[PDB]
Protein backbone atom coordinates (compact mmCIF):
# COMPACT_ATOMS: atom_id res chain seq x y z
CA UNK A 1 0.00 0.00 0.00
CA UNK A 2 0.98 3.96 -0.42
CA UNK A 3 -0.20 7.30 0.98
CA UNK A 4 -0.11 10.31 -1.88
CA UNK A 5 3.10 12.75 -1.89
CA UNK A 6 5.60 13.62 0.72
CA UNK A 7 5.09 16.13 3.70
CA UNK A 8 8.57 17.63 5.45
CA UNK A 9 7.49 20.61 7.56
CA UNK A 10 7.39 24.02 6.04
CA UNK A 11 10.88 25.42 6.03
CA UNK A 12 11.82 28.65 8.14
CA UNK A 13 12.90 31.92 6.09
CA UNK A 14 15.14 34.96 6.59
CA UNK A 15 14.44 38.56 5.92
CA UNK A 16 16.09 40.36 3.92
CA UNK A 17 16.72 44.16 3.26
CA UNK A 18 18.66 45.08 -0.03
CA UNK A 19 20.52 47.67 -0.77
CA UNK A 20 20.49 50.93 -3.46
CA UNK A 21 21.52 54.45 -3.78
CA UNK A 22 18.30 56.17 -3.64
CA UNK A 23 16.78 55.01 -0.42
CA UNK A 24 18.02 57.31 2.77
CA UNK A 25 19.53 55.88 5.23
CA UNK A 26 17.04 57.29 7.89
CA UNK A 27 14.08 55.41 6.12
CA UNK A 28 15.81 51.69 6.47
CA UNK A 29 16.61 52.28 10.33
CA UNK A 30 12.98 54.03 10.19
CA UNK A 31 12.04 50.12 8.61
CA UNK A 32 13.88 47.87 10.74
CA UNK A 33 12.25 49.56 14.19
CA UNK A 34 8.60 49.43 12.58
CA UNK A 35 8.87 46.15 11.25
CA UNK A 36 11.54 44.13 13.45
CA UNK A 37 11.10 46.23 16.84
CA UNK A 38 14.93 46.81 16.86
CA UNK A 39 16.79 48.80 19.27
CA UNK A 40 17.60 52.34 18.01
CA UNK A 41 21.38 51.56 18.32
CA UNK A 42 20.52 47.73 17.26
CA UNK A 43 18.66 48.59 13.80
CA UNK A 44 21.19 51.80 13.16
CA UNK A 45 24.11 48.99 13.71
CA UNK A 46 21.99 46.96 10.70
CA UNK A 47 21.60 49.91 8.03
CA UNK A 48 25.06 49.80 8.02
CA UNK A 49 25.52 46.09 7.43
CA UNK A 50 22.74 46.93 4.86
CA UNK A 51 25.26 49.93 3.19
CA UNK A 52 28.49 48.30 3.57
CA UNK A 53 27.24 44.29 2.63
CA UNK A 54 24.87 45.80 0.09
CA UNK A 55 22.27 43.16 1.85
CA UNK A 56 21.58 42.37 5.30
CA UNK A 57 19.50 39.38 7.50
CA UNK A 58 16.79 41.03 9.38
CA UNK A 59 15.46 37.99 11.00
CA UNK A 60 13.87 34.54 11.02
CA UNK A 61 10.37 33.60 10.53
CA UNK A 62 8.33 30.86 9.20
CA UNK A 63 7.44 30.81 6.19
CA UNK A 64 4.05 32.06 6.38
CA UNK A 65 5.11 34.88 8.76
CA UNK A 66 8.18 35.95 6.93
CA UNK A 67 5.67 36.21 3.60
CA UNK A 68 3.38 38.77 5.50
CA UNK A 69 6.43 40.93 6.85
CA UNK A 70 8.29 41.36 3.49
CA UNK A 71 4.75 42.47 1.87
CA UNK A 72 4.10 45.00 4.63
CA UNK A 73 7.93 46.51 4.32
CA UNK A 74 7.36 46.65 0.52
CA UNK A 75 4.26 47.97 0.68
CA UNK A 76 5.50 50.84 3.31
CA UNK A 77 8.67 51.42 1.09
CA UNK A 78 6.23 51.89 -1.93
CA UNK A 79 4.11 54.41 0.22
CA UNK A 80 6.87 56.47 0.90
CA UNK A 81 8.19 56.27 -2.52
CA UNK A 82 11.55 55.22 -1.62
CA UNK A 83 13.00 51.54 -3.79
CA UNK A 84 13.97 49.72 -0.55
CA UNK A 85 13.32 46.11 -1.63
CA UNK A 86 12.82 43.51 1.35
CA UNK A 87 12.87 40.03 0.07
CA UNK A 88 12.40 36.13 0.98
CA UNK A 89 15.33 33.59 1.63
CA UNK A 90 14.94 30.07 2.54
CA UNK A 91 16.92 27.52 5.07
CA UNK B 1 -16.43 34.70 4.70
CA UNK B 2 -20.43 34.96 7.53
CA UNK B 3 -22.15 32.04 9.02
CA UNK B 4 -22.09 32.82 12.66
CA UNK B 5 -20.81 29.65 13.66
CA UNK B 6 -17.80 30.36 11.24
CA UNK B 7 -17.80 34.19 12.42
CA UNK B 8 -17.88 33.03 16.14
CA UNK B 9 -14.56 30.86 15.58
CA UNK B 10 -12.68 33.76 13.72
CA UNK B 11 -13.52 36.04 17.01
CA UNK B 12 -11.92 33.43 19.09
CA UNK B 13 -9.11 33.31 16.80
CA UNK B 14 -8.41 36.74 16.75
CA UNK B 15 -9.22 37.42 20.50
CA UNK B 16 -6.66 34.51 21.19
CA UNK B 17 -4.07 36.41 18.94
CA UNK B 18 -4.45 39.52 20.79
CA UNK B 19 -4.72 37.96 24.20
CA UNK B 20 -1.20 36.97 23.90
CA UNK B 21 -0.43 39.64 22.24
CA UNK B 22 0.35 37.79 19.16
CA UNK B 23 1.58 40.09 15.89
CA UNK B 24 0.10 38.32 13.46
CA UNK B 25 -3.36 35.97 12.79
CA UNK B 26 -1.63 32.91 11.35
CA UNK B 27 -3.35 29.81 9.42
CA UNK B 28 -2.43 28.32 12.60
CA UNK B 29 -4.81 30.34 14.99
CA UNK B 30 -7.43 29.90 12.35
CA UNK B 31 -7.06 25.95 12.40
CA UNK B 32 -6.97 25.97 16.28
CA UNK B 33 -10.17 27.84 16.49
CA UNK B 34 -11.68 25.68 13.85
CA UNK B 35 -11.02 23.05 15.82
CA UNK B 36 -14.26 24.18 18.56
CA UNK B 37 -16.68 24.98 15.18
CA UNK B 38 -18.94 22.06 14.94
CA UNK B 39 -19.09 22.32 11.19
CA UNK B 40 -15.15 21.83 10.95
CA UNK B 41 -14.80 19.65 14.06
CA UNK B 42 -17.42 16.64 12.93
CA UNK B 43 -15.21 17.02 9.82
CA UNK B 44 -11.99 15.60 11.65
CA UNK B 45 -13.74 13.35 13.90
CA UNK B 46 -15.12 11.97 10.78
CA UNK B 47 -11.24 11.79 9.51
CA UNK B 48 -10.18 9.98 13.12
CA UNK B 49 -7.91 12.93 13.91
CA UNK B 50 -6.86 13.19 17.35
CA UNK B 51 -8.26 16.81 18.17
CA UNK B 52 -6.84 16.84 21.56
CA UNK B 53 -3.21 16.13 20.09
CA UNK B 54 -3.61 18.71 17.15
CA UNK B 55 -4.79 21.40 19.44
CA UNK B 56 -1.41 20.52 21.65
CA UNK B 57 0.59 21.09 18.30
CA UNK B 58 -1.21 24.14 17.15
CA UNK B 59 -0.57 25.60 20.51
CA UNK B 60 2.82 24.54 20.87
CA UNK B 61 3.81 26.18 17.43
CA UNK B 62 1.64 29.44 17.80
CA UNK B 63 3.41 30.57 20.99
CA UNK B 64 6.53 29.39 20.05
CA UNK B 65 6.68 31.12 16.39
CA UNK B 66 4.71 34.08 16.68
CA UNK B 67 5.78 37.25 16.76
CA UNK B 68 5.05 39.04 19.79
CA UNK B 69 4.51 43.07 19.79
CA UNK B 70 6.18 45.33 21.79
CA UNK B 71 3.47 44.96 24.81
CA UNK B 72 4.13 49.30 23.57
CA UNK B 73 3.27 49.94 19.95
CA UNK B 74 0.03 51.46 18.93
CA UNK B 75 -2.50 48.92 19.15
CA UNK B 76 -2.55 47.52 15.40
CA UNK B 77 -4.14 44.37 17.11
CA UNK B 78 -2.90 41.42 14.97
CA UNK B 79 -2.28 41.70 11.20
CA UNK B 80 -3.98 38.38 9.25
CA UNK B 81 -1.01 36.73 7.28
CA UNK B 82 -1.68 36.67 3.83
CA UNK B 83 -2.25 32.82 3.42
CA UNK B 84 -5.18 33.34 6.02
CA UNK B 85 -6.18 36.31 4.22
CA UNK B 86 -6.12 33.43 0.83
CA UNK B 87 -7.55 30.26 2.53
CA UNK B 88 -10.84 32.82 3.59
CA UNK B 89 -10.84 33.95 0.19
CA UNK B 90 -10.95 30.72 -1.12
CA UNK B 91 -13.36 29.26 0.89
CA UNK B 92 -15.59 32.21 0.03
CA UNK B 93 -15.12 31.85 -3.87
CA UNK B 94 -16.08 28.50 -3.94
CA UNK B 95 -19.12 28.88 -2.17
CA UNK B 96 -19.63 31.77 -4.44
CA UNK B 97 -19.85 29.55 -6.90
CA UNK B 98 -21.52 26.52 -5.51
CA UNK B 99 -24.63 28.40 -5.57
CA UNK B 100 -24.66 28.88 -1.84
CA UNK B 101 -24.11 31.41 0.24
CA UNK B 102 -22.97 29.99 3.56
CA UNK B 103 -19.58 29.44 4.37
CA UNK B 104 -18.91 26.68 6.42
CA UNK B 105 -15.94 26.24 8.80
CA UNK B 106 -15.33 22.85 6.89
CA UNK B 107 -15.47 24.95 3.66
CA UNK B 108 -12.87 26.79 5.39
CA UNK B 109 -10.78 23.59 6.65
CA UNK B 110 -11.19 22.27 3.15
CA UNK B 111 -9.16 25.67 1.77
CA UNK B 112 -6.48 25.28 4.27
CA UNK B 113 -4.69 22.42 2.04
CA UNK B 114 -3.68 24.53 -0.81
CA UNK B 115 -1.77 26.99 1.79
CA UNK B 116 1.16 24.55 1.16
CA UNK B 117 4.11 25.87 3.36
CA UNK B 118 1.20 26.48 5.85
CA UNK B 119 2.45 24.89 9.29
CA UNK B 120 -1.17 23.97 9.45
CA UNK B 121 -1.60 22.35 6.41
CA UNK B 122 1.64 20.20 7.42
CA UNK B 123 0.14 19.05 10.92
CA UNK B 124 -3.35 17.74 8.86
CA UNK B 125 -1.26 15.82 6.33
CA UNK B 126 0.64 14.36 9.80
CA UNK B 127 -2.14 13.43 10.74
CA UNK B 128 -3.56 11.50 8.09
CA UNK B 129 -6.05 14.04 6.22
CA UNK B 130 -6.21 15.13 3.61
CA UNK B 131 -8.46 17.55 1.43
CA UNK B 132 -10.06 14.93 -0.63
CA UNK B 133 -11.00 13.15 2.59
CA UNK B 134 -12.78 16.24 3.67
CA UNK B 135 -14.45 16.83 0.18
CA UNK B 136 -15.27 13.43 0.62
CA UNK B 137 -17.30 14.19 4.00
CA UNK B 138 -18.53 17.07 2.51
CA UNK B 139 -20.30 15.95 -0.04
CA UNK B 140 -22.32 12.58 -0.52
CA UNK B 141 -22.53 11.35 3.04
CA UNK B 142 -20.03 10.56 6.31
CA UNK B 143 -17.53 9.05 4.02
CA UNK B 144 -14.97 8.42 7.21
CA UNK B 145 -12.11 7.09 7.09
CA UNK B 146 -12.70 5.06 9.93
PT1 LIG C 1 -13.80 33.79 22.00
Amino acid sequence: EKVRDALKPPSMYKVILVNDDYTPMEFVIDVLQKFFSYDVERATQLMLAVAYQGKAICGVFTAEVAETKVAMVNKYARENEHPLLCTLEKA
Amino acid sequence: MLNQELELSLNMAFARAREHRHEFMTVEHLLLALLSNPSAREALEACSVDLVALRQELEAFIEQTTPVLPASEEERDTQPTLSFQRVLQRAVFHVQSSGRNEVTGANVLVAIFSEQESQAAYLLRKHEVSRLDVVNFISHGTRKDE
